[PDB]
């Protein structure tokens, strides 16, 4: 409720670049804080690459120009090794055009992960169009950059990891371990992959496209009855296993007859610990997930978004409003059924499409939560709701409601489709919120006050 | 087997 | 200490807004020598005892005035807009704040009512053998519907998948032939209107016999995009204001909103028509619709859906039925052989049941239904909204009660049986002051 909603700072990217599709805090030291903004439709200087996508670095202290692009990869699409001579024709081996690089953006310390969920290649054998996805990892503050495409393997096509789309979702652990979601592995069963920055580096070898990180953790293929589950559609991290190694929270939005479910995996050996089911068919239970302690007891609590949750009005009319489910963790474990639920009020508003912990916004000893409804509001420009944590979890009513100040253009703003909080960039001792709105290629940052 | 759109 | 007294009505207008059983006195000498003016408002029976004649007790009551009551059709050619299946069609209810107004609603199922049927078929590779027996669906279904109605029009449409990665292969080869070399599969496509509604069942057979099967990658297919277009593209499909049946025939699950994000489709379905040469053009731009969206567009366009799916996917589409009003599910065979009988059984279940829905009401305004069906089964609560087991020519009635608490100006909402164009216009007026 203390967020300076009346005077937020606005960032602007190139038109039609989906600037603000992904947002993140960056701090390679207490001094030199910056805001990262993904723009997966941005054109780049890469030769022969149409709209490769780009990530922007926006240092605090705007004047004159804040944002500039991080050059992860200056090279265009590489050529097929076994076809440069050939008869006639030089075939590209990979396809970086329309790869949506910067669709996902995450950072930890002086490390930056940026993913291209629609990157695809051919393989050095039979011609395919496998969207394996790829990621670029910047470490030690840009002094070296590594490509990481753990789905680009020997196992091609849909039956394998060909359509994995690794990087569709991603996250860092509090120790800097990389965690990727790929919802397309094994005929869209989905998959979670994870490696430490060290393992990725100690096996890096650009000459051979198919890289194999030694010691990589990854879920395995199941029987065909699990096809079309989209495991790894969303991802989060938190401690749920009673140790000091953070665990992997992963959405499986189309699992169990499309009722969907969320799963929690043991952070050490990626084995299953919990399962939580949706309550309505095709509500996309698992569209977004998050983990944070919302009642000040030390134990991280689970949050799940189902933005297509349909409900009935008092006068007997159905309506798509969306809903968010909150499961509290106890010393004994976690109850299979939600502790509380938050429901949207705007039809088609997609309440719960985005979630983020905010930390303790008001310094009242309880962490708070922001929930986005990208099509809420009287003009469907999008809305972000702030909910306060307390003795008994999240409050029923939101403490604050952030709406865009600009007028509604002829296309949606998607305000609140991408969120990120829990970091005090200005250093006033109060956490700050970064709200994206890629619909009009803008990204907003809100600032807390005492 | 038959997975996907009738891929036996 | 009733509510009327313990509300201190300063004037007559206040006394009305607070309690329906209240009345305001205006006769001098009523007041005891030390009363407050907050006492002329009191229970109607109480004022008669305290010493207040009727002439000096204002107590406006809500009334009921019908404005249009065209009678239901009877036996002694008629266009469907001359046929009446519901009455009255318009009335005015004056609402005393706190008091309910009740009026009866007659429904009678018409006889020999026309039918439009659109057959929307999955032409993915998994539906190969199925397309072989639909060669004669046209004439054979035409012949079977003669028993039902003397006026039947049939149409045909097909669908496969969004024409973008990762739902299809994007290599120039697989774009030409998404199957293997053995097959001669046509190129993938979202939705096409093969044939608009018509009576010439001979056209149906020849056109279906000219359709080539297609293909794509993932098992669930994009039939929802097609369902949306069929629903909203009114005049291009040729929907008449009569019974509207959409047959949805597939052997696999369905894509829905959220899945577009895999292929970079973030923009929601707009619920608008986008046909170019009877081809859906914007499958690469708009996401799959959600279920809730389809419920909206199937209802406002009065579509009654028949899901004709295989045994394997019965439980999935059975739950889909529970969420979609006026729809039915039947078990389709491997060669789509029992499709005709499947359609007849589905029809007989949909037509033998009526369900009422009402438009948005203002705050304070509330509604409830009391149904009275054949053989004395009487529904209440939510069951009041519907009557089942209704044969042709059968009549049923609903006692609808509307109550208001708040005091907004003149409101208006419609009550309509799902599937039909005919509706009842309820106009509301609020008694906030004395007359
Ligand atoms: C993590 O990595 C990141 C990225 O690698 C890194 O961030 C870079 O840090 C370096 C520091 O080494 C920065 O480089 C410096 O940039 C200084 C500022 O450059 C801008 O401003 C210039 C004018 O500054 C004057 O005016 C301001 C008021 O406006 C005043 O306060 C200043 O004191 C000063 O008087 C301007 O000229 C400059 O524009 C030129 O440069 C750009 C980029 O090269 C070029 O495109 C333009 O055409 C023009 O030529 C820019 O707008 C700058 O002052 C400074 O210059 C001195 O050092 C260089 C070193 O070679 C000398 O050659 C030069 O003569 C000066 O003595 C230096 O260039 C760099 O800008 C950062 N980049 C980003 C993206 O952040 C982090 O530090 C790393 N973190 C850690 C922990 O390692
Ligand atoms: C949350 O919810 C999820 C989803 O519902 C649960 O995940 C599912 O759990 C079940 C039960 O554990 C899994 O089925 C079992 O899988 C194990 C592991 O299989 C692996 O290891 C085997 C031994 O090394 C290996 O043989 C397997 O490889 C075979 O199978 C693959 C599958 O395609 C095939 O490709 C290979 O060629 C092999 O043929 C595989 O690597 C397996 O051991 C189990 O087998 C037992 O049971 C079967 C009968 O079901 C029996 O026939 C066997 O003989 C054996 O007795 C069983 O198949 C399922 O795979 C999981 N699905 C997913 C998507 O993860 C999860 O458990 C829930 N968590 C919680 C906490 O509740
Ligand atoms: C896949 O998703 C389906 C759908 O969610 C899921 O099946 C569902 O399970 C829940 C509970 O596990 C069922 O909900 C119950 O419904 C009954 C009435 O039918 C109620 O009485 C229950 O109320 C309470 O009582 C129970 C004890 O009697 C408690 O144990 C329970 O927790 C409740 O507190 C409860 O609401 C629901 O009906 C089914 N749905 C269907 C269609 O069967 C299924 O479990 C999921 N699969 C997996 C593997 O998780
Ligand atoms: C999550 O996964 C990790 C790794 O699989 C689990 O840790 C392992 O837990 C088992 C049982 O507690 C440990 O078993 C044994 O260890 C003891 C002493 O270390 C030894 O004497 C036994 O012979 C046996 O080997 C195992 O050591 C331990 N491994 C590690 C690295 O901790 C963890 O328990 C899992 N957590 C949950 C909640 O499932
Ligand atoms: C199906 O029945 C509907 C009505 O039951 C027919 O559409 C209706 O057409 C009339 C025009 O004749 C529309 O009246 C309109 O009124 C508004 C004001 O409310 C005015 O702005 C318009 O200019 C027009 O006069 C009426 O709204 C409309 N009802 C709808 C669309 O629900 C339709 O023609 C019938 N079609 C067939 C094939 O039978
Ligand atoms: C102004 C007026 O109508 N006053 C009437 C009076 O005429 C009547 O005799 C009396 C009996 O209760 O009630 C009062
Ligand atoms: C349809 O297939 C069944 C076997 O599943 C067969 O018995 C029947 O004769 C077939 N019908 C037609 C019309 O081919
Ligand atoms: C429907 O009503 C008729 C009375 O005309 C009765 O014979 C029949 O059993 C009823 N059917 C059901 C399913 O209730
Ligand atoms: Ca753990
Ligand atoms: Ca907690
Ligand atoms: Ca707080
Ligand atoms: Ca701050
Ligand atoms: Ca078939
Ligand atoms: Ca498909
Ligand atoms: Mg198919």
């Amino acid at each position: 409720f203390n967020l300076d909603a009346e005077a937020p700072a606005v960032l602007s990217g190139p038109p039609g670049s989906f600037f603000g599709f992904s947002v993140e805090f960056y701090r390679p030291g207490t001094d030199g804080v910056s805001v990262l903004v993904g723009a997966p439709k941005a054109n780049t200087s890469q030769p022969g690459v149409l709209q490769g996508g780009a990530v922007y670095l926006c240092p605090w202290g705007a004047s004159p120009t804040q944002c500039t692009p991080i050059e992860f990869d200056s090279k265009g699409s590489r050529l097929l090794e076994s076809s440069l001579s050939s008869s006639e024709g030089e075939e590209p081996v990979e396809y970086k055009s329309l790869q949506w690089f910067g669709a996902t953006v995450r950072a930890h310390g002086s490390s930056i992960l940026a993913c291209a969920p629609l990157y695809s290649w051919r393989t050095e054998k039979e011609p395919l169009s496998d969207p394996v996805g790829t990621c670029y990892l910047s470490t030690d503050n840009f002094t070296r950059i590594l490509e990481y495409a753990p789905c680009r393997s020997d196992f091609s096509w849909a039956a394998g990891q060909g359509y994995c789309q690794g990087g569709f979702s991603a996250e860092f652990t509090k120790t800097g371990r990389v965690v990727l979601g790929g919802p397309g592995s094994y005929f869209w069963q989905g998959q979670i992959l994870s490696a430490t920055q060290e393992q990725i580096a100690e096996s890096y070898y650009p000459e051979y496209l198919i890289n194999l990180v030694q010691g990589q953790l990854q879920t395995r293929q199941a029987s065909s009855i699990y096809d079309d589950s989209y495991l790894g559609y969303s991802v989060a991290v938190g401690e749920f296993s009673g140790d000091d190694t953070e665990d992997f929270v992963a959405g499986v939005p189309k699992g169990n007859l499309t009722y969907g479910y969320v799963t929690i995996l043991n952070g050490s050996d990626i084995r299953s610990l919990y399962n939580f089911s949706g309550e309505q068919m095709a509500s996309y239970f698992g569209y977004a997930v998050a983990a944070t302690d919302v009642n000040g007891d030390g134990l991280d609590d689970l949050l799940v978004g189902a933005p297509l949750l349909m409900d009935r009005t008092p006068d007997g009319r159905p309506q798509e409003v969306g809903r968010v489910y909150v499961y509290l963790q106890h010393p004994a474990g976690i109850e299979p059924t939600p502790t509380l639920t938050l429901t949207g009020h705007d039809e088609f508003g997609r309440f719960g499409s985005s979630l983020t912990p905010l930390g303790d916004l008001d310094q009242d000893g309880y962490n708070d939560v922001a929930i986005g409804a990208p099509f809420g509001g009287e003009t469907q420009q999008g809305v972000v709701f702030v909910f306060p944590g307390g003795p008994g979890g999240l409050g029923s009513k939101p403490s604050q409601v952030l709406q865009p100040l600009w007028a509604a253009s002829h296309t949606p703003d998607f305000f609140g489709s991408a969120l990120r909080g829990g970091r005090d960039l200005d250093g006033n001792g109060y956490p700050d919120l970064i709200v994206g709105s890629f619909g009009v290629d803008k990204a907003v940052v809100y600032r807390g006050r005492p | 087997a038959c997975r996907g759109d009738g891929w036996c | 200490e009733n509510r009327c007294l313990k509300a201190n009505a300063k004037s007559c207008g206040e006394c009305i807004q607070a309690g329906p059983n209240c009345g305001w006195c205006t006769n001098s000498t009523f007041l005891q020598e030390g009363m407050p003016t907050s006492a002329r408002c009191d229970d109607l029976e109480a004022l008669k005892k305290k010493g207040c004649p009727p002439d000096d007790i204002e107590n406006p009551r809500g009334s009921k005035d019908i404005k249009k009551n065209k009678n239901v059709t009877n036996r002694s050619k008629l266009k469907p807009e001359d046929i009446t299946q519901i009455q009255p069609q318009q009335l005015v209810l004056r609402l005393r704040s706190g008091e309910p107004q009740t009026f009866t609603l007659k429904f009678k199922r018409a006889e020999d009512y026309p039918i439009d049927l659109y057959y929307l078929m999955d032409l993915s590779y998994s539906m190969k053998d199925d397309l072989e027996n639909v060669k004669s669906l046209g004439t054979d279904l035409m012949n079977e519907m003669r028993r039902i109605t003397s006026d039947f029009r049939i149409g045909f449409g097909s669908f496969v998948e969004k024409t973008v990665m990762p739902y299809i292969s994007t290599t120039p080869a697989k774009l030409r032939n998404p199957c293997t070399s053995e097959q001669n599969c046509t190129t993938p496509f979202s939705y096409k209107n093969v044939l608009s509604l018509t009576n010439k069942g001979e056209v149906f057979n020849e056109l279906v016999g000219k359709q080539r099967i297609s293909g794509n990658l993932d098992s669930p297919e994009g039939g929802f995009d097609a369902i949306m277009q069929v629903a909203v593209c009114g005049s291009l499909i040729g929907w008449r204001n009569v019974t509207r049946l959409l047959v949805f025939s597939t052997d696999a699950g369905f894509h829905f909103a959220g899945d577009g994000k895999l292929g970079g489709i973030v923009l929601p379905n707009d619920g608008q028509c986008h046909l170019e040469n009877n081809m859906y053009t914007m499958s690469h731009y708009y996401d799959y619709p959600s279920i809730a969206h389809l419920v909206q567009k199937l209802s406002e366009n009065n579509i009654q859906t028949i899901f004709a799916v295989t045994e394997e996917f019965q439980p999935v589409y059975k739950e889909l039925k529970n969420l979609i009003p006026k729809s039915a599910v039947g078990t389709l065979s491997a060669n789509s052989s029992n499709v005709i009988q499947l359609i007849i059984d589905a029809y007989n279940s949909l037509s033998s049941e009526v369900i009422l829905e009402n438009g948005k009401l203002s705050e304070g305004v509330t509604i409830s239904y009391k149904s009275y069906c054949k053989n004395g089964v009487n529904g209440t609560g939510e069951n009041g909204r519907k009557c089942s087991n209704i044969s042709i020519g059968d009549e049923v009635q609903f006692e609808i009660s509307i109550t208001s608490n708040k005091c907004p100006d003149s409101d208006s909402f419609k009550i309509r049986p799902l599937g039909f164009t005919e509706e009842v216009e309820v106009i509301l007026q609020y008694i906030c002051e004395c007359e």
